[PDB]
Parts: C-alpha cells; structure tokens; sequence
C-alpha cells in the first residue's frame, strides 16, 4: 500500500511528480522522493494515511508553520500540499500530501560514514550547531513564537548546498503552559501526557517530567534540547541516554573530564542544560556566544560544511 | 556499488565543441534518472543537464539550453553530453551522477567519480 505508492504519478499544482523511492517509514506517514517530469527538479513527499482527525488536524498546522518559516536558509522549504478524502484514496483512508525540497539526507547517516576519518573538528561542530540555532532563532522570532519540542540530530538535514536544515514540525506548537498552585493534580497529569507524546524520551525536559515545580513549559524547551545536541556532537553520546527521569529532573549529567578537543563548548553546554527553564540562555544569547567563538577561530559558521558535502 | 567513469574532456577555445561520455556500473541503469554536473572553481558544484529513464524527457539549465545536448544508451550503460558554442563559464570539472537536482540547480547526488576536465580559454 504505502509501498505500492512507488512508481506512481502525483499531480500537485502545475507539477507532475514521479515517485522514485522511499526515504523514511512511519507508522502514520511515509516520506518519498518525488521528481518532476517537466523540470527534472526533485522533492521530498510525505504521504499521511489516517482517518483519525487528531492526526489530520495536526498535519494541517504542520503545514501552516512551514509556510511561515519559509525563506530561511536553515529550514527546509515548503512547496505544496493537498487533501484527499477517504473516498478518492485507494487505502480507504484520508490522504494528506506534504511536499518539500529534497536534501542530501539526514545528518546522522553522513556522520557515521565519516567516523572513519577520525574525530570531528571543533570547527565542524561549531558550523553544525550554529546553523541549527539560527533556525531555532527564526522560529522563536515568529508571532506567536513557534516551539519545535522535538529537536534532535535525526531531525537535522544536510542540504544540497552543504548547510544544516530543520525538517519535521509535527510536534511544533505555539502553546505555552504556565502551571501554578491553582492547577489540579489531574490537569497536570493530562497536560503531561499530551506533551510526552510529541517528545523523544531522552530529550524530555525537566519541566515536562516534574509538573509540581511550577516551571513554565514554553520556548525554553528547545534550549535544553540544543544542549543535548551540542553534547551529542562533541562526545558523540547523549548526556541522558538511559532516559532516567531522576537524572533529568535533578539535572545530573557528566562531561568527560579529560576532554582537550571540545573545551570551548563546555560553558555553553552547562548554561543550556539548566534544570530551571527560567535560568537557561535565550536563543539570542546562544547564537551571540557562538559568533564570538567563530570569530576567534577565523571560521565563517554560515559557510557550507564541505567535508560532509563530499561524503558519499 | 555505484561506479561511474567520465571521459572526453579537454582544452578548447571559446566557440568550440566537445563530447563527454560516461560508463556506469553497479546499479540498474535502465530504471534511473541520470544527470550531468560540473564543478566550477569559485562557485562550487552545479547541475547542468538531466535525462529520464527512457529518454522521454530531457532537462537543461538556462545557461546551456539549445547549446548542450544530453543523451543515453541503456544498451551499453552509457551517458553522453554534446557541448557546442562553449563559453568561459562552461569551464569546469564535469561529472555524471544519478537523480536530478533541487532549488537553484543544486545536484542531489555528490560525484564519487574522478570526472573529466573541460577548459575554455584562448
Ligand atoms: C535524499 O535523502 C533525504 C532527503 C530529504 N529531504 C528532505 N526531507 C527529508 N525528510 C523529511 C522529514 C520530515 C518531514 F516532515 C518531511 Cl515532509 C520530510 C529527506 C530525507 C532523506 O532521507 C532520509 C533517510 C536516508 N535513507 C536511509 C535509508 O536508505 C536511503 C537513505
């Protein structure tokens, strides 16, 4: 079914798209490579098949967010979308099509095929993290501010230009939560279960695990996730890999004491992984400090990562 | 194990003509979109021309339309690019890759082959 979608032709606007191959599987939607028969241009096509209005209403807001985040060099470009009823669809399910620009692929799969070369330079990590934060900043500039809530290296894409792009926005939202003592225990439990679904276990923030601390669940979620990513780019391993709630809530992690390669990022990691979201650096503060590092290293952090670009 | 090998490039003054060829192996050439790309010093990599599986469709970038001609031979797994009326901007290291491009003529697959040099100057 979503496997027989390969080799078919889809009409979106003035485009006639040939489905080339499967890029990613999902329990709800598959991502395909689509090529235009008239231009030769390539695209990324996500195909959602579900009769659940919760998932259907979710992908709609996913589209609206991308249309607003359009134009940015560090965010994947939205192209077109279409709705298909349960009736016209062959699977007997409501169909939704999400069309974006095609990239080289995920950042992760390029990193493992280059570990043979050796450890990543402090410059490359700086380039990847900066371009990642510049995309998050653009999200936090929108009105109202857009929170990703699902920031991870698996959601980082390597563009054809050789730059980092953000991809998935299914967990994205503009809603913030401000729990006080007027909140019931059950309301806390209900809100938690909702946010938990849209997050990755080891990336879950302290404010969404402990909801009796009156911590605001806002844009500072993405900052904590970025701190996990920076740690994950230097030491290759996740600071909270076991996903133990006690370690995340108490903010208990360890930086390799004998590190002599990524020492510059030590201050940023500790400053982004604060338990209280009110004490974490804003996205502007993070970007600003990243620019000072790049200046002191004689490196343009906006320039393409050519070492990953020429990776096959 | 996708392997490619280009040849037929050299040094030719502006207005001249060259013919690039490419032998492919390791994949099923008959069911794949093929493209020609070039590497211009100072600019980077850029998509030039592409052709469908059964040659039912051929695409060219704006700077080579009506000047370059792409063609293929599924019987020999070959890919040809006929260049004519060459300009200075045509100077670069030409590769052949699978699939097409995205955005502003930016190739999907990065070249793993050696390529063939094309130089245009007096
Ligand atoms: C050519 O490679 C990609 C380009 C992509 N360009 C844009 N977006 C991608 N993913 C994506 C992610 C989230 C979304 F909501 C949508 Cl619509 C699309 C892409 C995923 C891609 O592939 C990711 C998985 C890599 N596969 C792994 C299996 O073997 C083939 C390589």
């Amino acid at each position: 079914s979503q496997s027989d979608f390969v080799g078919q032709t889809v009409e979106l606007g003035e485009l006639r798209l040939r489905v080339r191959r499967v890029l990613a599987e999902g329990g709800f939607a598959f991502v395909y490579e689509a090529q235009d028969v008239g231009s030769g241009r390539e695209y990324a096509l996500k195909r959602l098949l579900s009769n659940e209005e919760e998932k259907n209403r979710a992908i709609i807001q996913e589209v609206c967010f991308m249309k607003k985040l359009s134009g940015h060099p560090n965010i994947v470009q939205f192209c077109s979308a279409a709705s298909i009823g349960k009736e016209e669809s062959d699977t007997g399910q409501a169909e939704f099509l999400l069309l974006t620009e095609l990239c080289k692929g995920q950042l992760v799969e390029f990193l493992k095929k280059m570990e043979s070369r050796g450890p990543l330079s402090c410059d490359t990590v700086l380039k990847i993290f900066y371009q990642t934060c510049r995309a998050v900043q653009h999200m936090h500039r929108q009105k109202p501010p857009i929170i990703h809530r699902d920031l991870k290296v698996e959601n980082l894409l390597l563009s054809n230009q050789g730059t980092i792009k953000l991809c998935d926005f299914g967990s994205a939202t503009t809603i913030s939560h401000y729990p006080d003592y007027s909140w019931s225990a059950q309301r806390r439990a209900l809100v938690e279960e909702e946010i938990t679904r849209n997050t990755t276990p080891m990336y879950r923030t302290p404010e969404i695990i402990d909801l009796y601390s009156n911590f605001p669940i806002g844009e500072k979620q993405d900052i904590w996730a970025l701190g996990c990513i920076l740690y994950l780019l230097c030491f290759r391993q996740h600071p909270f890999e076991d996903g133990a709630k006690l370690r995340i809530v108490n903010g208990k992690y360890s930086i390799p004491p004998h590190d002599t390669q990524y020492t510059v990022f030590h201050s940023l990691i500790r400053a982004m992984l604060q338990v209280n979201p009110e004490e974490r650096l804003s996205i502007a503060e993070v970007v600003h400090q990243l620019q000072e590092i790049a200046a002191a290293r004689n490196v343009n952090p906006k320039s393409p990562i050519t070492e990953l670009l020429e990776q096959n | 194990q996708v392997q490619l090998q280009e040849s037929g490039g050299g040094l030719v003054q502006p207005g001249g003509s060259l013919r690039l060829s490419c032998s492919a192996s390791g994949f099923k050439f008959n069911d794949s979109y093929m493209s020609w790309v070039r590497r211009v010093p100072g600019k980077g990599l850029e998509w030039v021309a592409g052709i469908w599986e059964d040659s039912s469709a051929a695409h060219y970038r704006d700077s080579v339309k009506g000047r370059f001609t792409i063609s293929r031979d599924n019987a020999k797994n070959m890919l040809y690019l006929q260049m004519s009326s060459l300009k200075s901007d045509d100077t670069g290291l030409y590769y052949c890759v699978r699939r097409g491009y995205s955005g502003d003529y930016r190739p999907i697959n990065n070249p793993s082959s050696q390529g063939t040099q094309v130089t245009v100057s007096s």
